[PDB]
DNA sequence: TATTTCTTTTTTAACTTTCGGAAATCAAATACACTAATATTTTAAATTTTATTTTTTAAAAATAAACTACTTTTTATTTTTTACTTTTTTTAAAAATATAATAAAATCAAATATCA
DNA sequence: TGATATTTGATTTTATTATATTTTTAAAAAAAGTAAAAAATAAAAAGTAGTTTATTTTTAAAAAATAAAATTTAAAATATTAGTGTATTTGATTTCCGAAAGTTAAAAAAGAAATA
């Protein structure tokens, strides 16, 4: 794996709504900047809540307050409402 | 059998790789296992929410390929993703059709 | 049509499409006399297509944001005609003097 | 003639058409050719330091988005 | 803590036509649509479209085309549907609704309502299976909506008491609306659907619609009007 | 009177004192807490916290009418009007 | 009203702060609304930060904290 | 043994700006003369700071700091607004200017 | 116990005018002055290592940062200051 | 590259006024200061004063208050120099050079210089020791500059050609100024600063001038004439 | 209110080696930005008229400010109860580390379809 | 209709997962001392209200400035092949710095302290 992308996830994902429709490259493209733009974002922001509070890691509740603060309005709410959602499930077979 | 954490905990994005990206991203000295998962949730949910919109434009224009127009159209024509992304320019989107006397 | 009509449909036909209005050499030749002046010592830098491409992207989309903002502080004094005193105001509103 | 000089009055007509502009002031053109010029410069500068920071003599593609995003104006479709 | 406070009850001859508002208060205005349902007792719930105060932007149910007319003015902080070529029919209550402009939010908060009086294939249709059920109290309850064509989640659970406006239950149907008690649930995927009321109670007389918006006109449901002996 | 304003706006740039009274401010800050947190946790405002909201709540505004004034000049006049404010708001594009 | 204890006098006061030669009279109620705004944002990031360290109390840093998120950094009150 | 701050001919700390380098989460390794560098820095830009400050208190007949003199000894020259362009000061004021 | 810079920012002002002195909320202002300066440096250099997949920060990557950071005449005399202290350290040691 | 664009040489009558331009190019304009210097052969370097085009802020050396006044217009990225009521000793050939904010800068480049020919206890006293000295072709060369009082370390290093404007060696008194031979070397600090040429050169004939900056006028040296054999 | 000397008095920082790891370093095969020529056309520049708009002046209108005199708050002083932050100890719980063996996701071309 | 651009199936290097173990953090539990809030109370400034003046914004019209159109040469950008010499990238080896305990000595933050 010389190059990492999500290319080869986000075609799964667009694969489940819209089984037809078809993505360009640019758009693959910018949907990968996208991804790794939100993603370092909010892993600045749980980094910076661990060392305000003196705690060496990063939980998941670091992880829901940086969605908090990052996300606005009811982007927040649904993305909270999935993330706790995997979590459970993810704890639940373990 | 092996279990992948994705598909242990119901997804399509990958949680291993958002783990070992946390890990050598020098964000803090420990990473708890809970957060690949939340993080990967979130970030699956963002890349959905987008994606939807931009089809949903794609198709009123009898496209079936989505192009950077389609996504800038999705982000500018909603107000918590143009929130989300204020300061962002997107190659080849173009400008909303916005004229006002 | 009328100058008038005109203009607006050269504004429509200007809004939908998404390509490149400035042209690409006299762009190129540009930016390399721009970089030209911040390695002069005795080392020469070349430039990919990618990056320049890159570049006239952004510089685009910043020229176009700035000009709609001058369009409106041309409408705000009762005007339609942008002049240069309302590019200078925006330019200094926003801050940002890139 | 000199390179700013290569910014024609007609594409800058065609990028305040994209504004949403009527009409255009006779000394507005050099006006934007002074903006483009501003802008690029301190784009340029950030780029250049970031190129030579890595023993490159060439300026690729990241090293302007990396610019661009220092300068605040994140630019998704080039790659980071 | 959000109220769309709507005007009271107009009486119209044919041919005037009516402005109604949606003063909304307690949130951002632009951040969420305004939605508008027609409520009568020889169709039920229809959807008649929606205004985006955002950027002033409408869709509109293919009946209400022509009849029905959506503005915002967002420094009074208000939404107006106006009627115009009335007709005896167009006798019925008019709630203004928010929705988010998610695409899996629901119609989340109504208004109270303004009463007025005149004195498509290809539409999904949504199916409730019991038109009318008796339950006694501490019994479970299922509802059934089935639908025309494949709804990937978008669906949600809607409560009714007589003369009020619509409670928001489920959303995405299976998520619970906020302020909701435990005891509601949902199920289903595709086609099938399913609502589950646990532990019957006094209040829990009224009447429930399934409605979905996965496509581009939005369907409610038939009725299901829960009694209790 | 043409005068006498600029005497204050010469005697209010000297200054660095709070323009804005506190019991007021405190009470509207106390006011906006709840619609973030009421239900059933009241929170609590340290007075440092109190001070350094008002001094930030204070400059905020005081560059906001800046350019206020800045664009009521544009258009040739001298009162600031509620235009200037919303175009000034406007094009800065932050809230 | 607790909006209403921000007074004309001292709006006038920050407008001359600001160099403002003469006032509308309908800037008052405008200003009151950025000034909420204003005040809605940095409080929700401020209670968020309160809230994420399990206390009953907004101290001098989270504020701090707040304004330095949005790009209005404070110097004088820690950080 | 001598301090490496006085060995390198500073008056801030290196060895505490190498101690915050490494507990700060930012590289895997800091190598050394990065304090000595950043430390540099540092004091170079707090006595910049500090004698225009000083200057501005002793033109208004002041023998002490205040924030207002700070506040404009940064706003009084370019380079230092640039680089603190985004940055309020308690108790500064505001710089004297009226328009026409 | 909090660590400031309060000691040395004292020390470093007597050098220069020897009689004036420092309020308590000023040398506070000057305190976050300071630490804001040194995040600011130190995030850029960390950037600029990952940037180029090394793994660690020499005086390499904060002269890079410092360019970056500082603005004109003020980084230049901040990049001879800090080569200064370097290579002073550097023959000591 | 940077150049201070001066006018040419000006004739007038006394009690007359007389603007001498000085356009800024290859730089950003309000970053720098711009510093006017007059020189006389009675009377050496005198400092004039100074224009801030960032803020258009001024200071002026006592003995010219009144006599000289600066504006300065952005949009042409220049700065006038106005000289009032002329007198027989206001003939002289006057320099404008860049300064900028920072306070190790030196003056760091000079105009070319109009000559205009018509037809205070407390400075700081720069005492240059050697007037003159004849050398060979390659010793050394010691040249001392005391001050009175204690200038720390703003003291910079000028080397002026005949008929030319000067060019900066060293400043904060032991750095190198750009583009300068690496045998140049300054040292000093507190009351007493040296200057040292080790590598003597045809190309090195000129009057060496010794300048501080710690006060608030800015006092030249006094010269020294270098005849190398 | 800062600014000291003194005294602590823990708390860091400096020193020393032992090794594991990363960075400097040639060398080689290669990818590729930069020239030159050509040419066919797309675009841009220049003159001149005209047609649209901006600027200036004069009256009319709207509306802010200035006193003047009263009320309504704020501000400063104690004060008590009540909740809330901080500190120690431990012990249960969770993450780091290593090692094989596995399962996945970049690469390289192919097969036909796909789109615009 | 055409044919560059997207969708696909098999190879294969490379992470991902799993399993024991040890350390280490972070989540209870009991004090114990801040520190915010809520009362009570007068001095003391600050804000409200009302009318009249005096300042400015707005409107309509006529003179002025100027930019958009219309052609019509003239300049230059596009696209396409050609060579070339530069600089990027990948692999193997010595050099060389940085980490990891253990420890000893400075040094820096708190505190009643004198004078300032």
């Amino acid at each position: 794996a010389r190059k990492e992308t999500y290319s080869s996830y986000i075609y799964k994902v667009l694969k489940q709504t819209h089984p037809d429709t078809g993505i360009s490259q640019k758009s693959m493209s910018i949907l990968n900047s996208f991804v790794n733009d939100i993603f370092e974002r909010i892993a600045t922001e749980a980094s910076k809540l661990a060392a305000y509070n003196k705690k060496s890691t990063i939980s998941a509740r670091e992880i829901q307050t940086a969605v908090r603060l990052i996300l606005p309005g009811e982007l927040a709410k649904h993305a909270v409402s999935e993330g706790t959602r995997a979590v459970t499930k993810y704890s639940s077979s373990t | 059998a092996s279990q992948s954490r994705s598909a242990k905990a119901g997804l399509t994005f990958p949680v291993g790789r958002v783990h070992r990206l946390l890990r050598r991203g020098n964000y803090a000295q420990r990473i708890g296992s809970g957060a690949p998962v939340y993080l990967t949730a979130v970030l699956e949910y963002l890349a959905a929410e987008i994606l939807e919109l931009a089809g949903n434009a794609a198709r009123d224009n009898k496209k079936t390929r989505i192009i950077p127009r389609h996504l800038q159209l999705a982000i500018r024509n909603d107000d918590e993703l143009n929130k989300l992304l204020g300061n962002v320019t997107i190659a080849q989107g173009g400008v909303l059709p916005n004229i006002h006397q | 049509y009328t100058p008038s009509e005109l203009a607006l449909y050269e504004i429509r036909k200007y809004q939908r499409s998404t390509d490149l209005l400035i042209s690409k050499i006299p762009f190129a030749r540009l930016v390399k006399e721009v970089t030209d002046e911040f390695t002069t010592k005795d080392q020469d830098l070349r430039w990919q297509s990618m990056a320049i491409m890159a570049l006239q992207e952004a510089s685009e989309a910043y020229l176009v944001g700035l000009l709609e903002h001058t369009n409106l502080l041309a409408l705000h004094a009762k005007r339609i005609t942008i002049m240069k005193k309302d590019m200078q105001l925006a330019r200094r509103i926003r801050g940002q003097f890139i | 003639r000199d390179n700013i000089q290569g910014i024609t009055k007609p594409a800058i007509r065609r990028l305040a058409r994209r504004g949403g502009v009527k009409r255009i002031s006779g000394l507005i053109y050099e006006e934007v050719r002074a903006v483009l010029k501003s802008f690029l410069e301190s784009v340029i500068r950030d780029s250049v330091t970031y190129t030579e920071h890595a023993k490159r003599k060439t300026v690729t593609s990241l090293d302007v988005v990396y610019a661009l995003k220092r300068q605040g104006r994140t630019l998704y479709g080039f790659g980071g | 803590e959000v109220q769309l406070q709507q005007s009271g009850p107009e009486l119209v001859e044919p041919g005037t036509s009516v402005k109604m508002p949606c003063k909304a208060s307690g949130y951002t205005f632009t951040s969420y649509t305004i939605q508008w349902v027609k409520q009568t007792p020889r169709q039920g719930l229809e959807w008649i479209g929606y205004i985006y105060p955002y950027n002033a932007g409408t869709k509109y149910n293919e009946k209400f085309k022509g009849k029905a007319t959506l503005t915002s003015d967002k420094s009074s902080s208000t939404v107006y549907m106006e009627l115009s070529s009335l007709t005896s029919e167009d006798s019925a209550v008019y709630y203004c609704a928010r929705k988010s402009s998610r695409l899996r939010s629901t119609l989340d908060y109504w208004g109270q309502g303004t009463s007025v009086t005149v004195s498509g294939s290809m539409d999904i249709k949504m199916t409730q299976s019991p038109s009318s059920m008796h339950a006694s109290l501490g019994e479970r309850v299922t509802i059934t909506c089935k639908a025309s064509q494949d709804i990937r989640s978008y669906l949600s659970w809607y409560q009714q008491k007589p003369w009020k406006s619509p409670k928001t239950l489920i959303y995405y149907a299976t998520s619970l609306a906020d302020g909701v008690p435990s005891r509601f649930s949902g199920s289903g995927s595709g086609q099938d659907f399913s609502l589950t009321i646990n532990n019957l109670e006094s209040d829990d007389t009224a009447t429930y619609y399934c409605l979905q918006h996965g496509e581009s006109p939005y369907t409610f449901g038939s009725g299901t009007k829960l009694e209790i002996k």
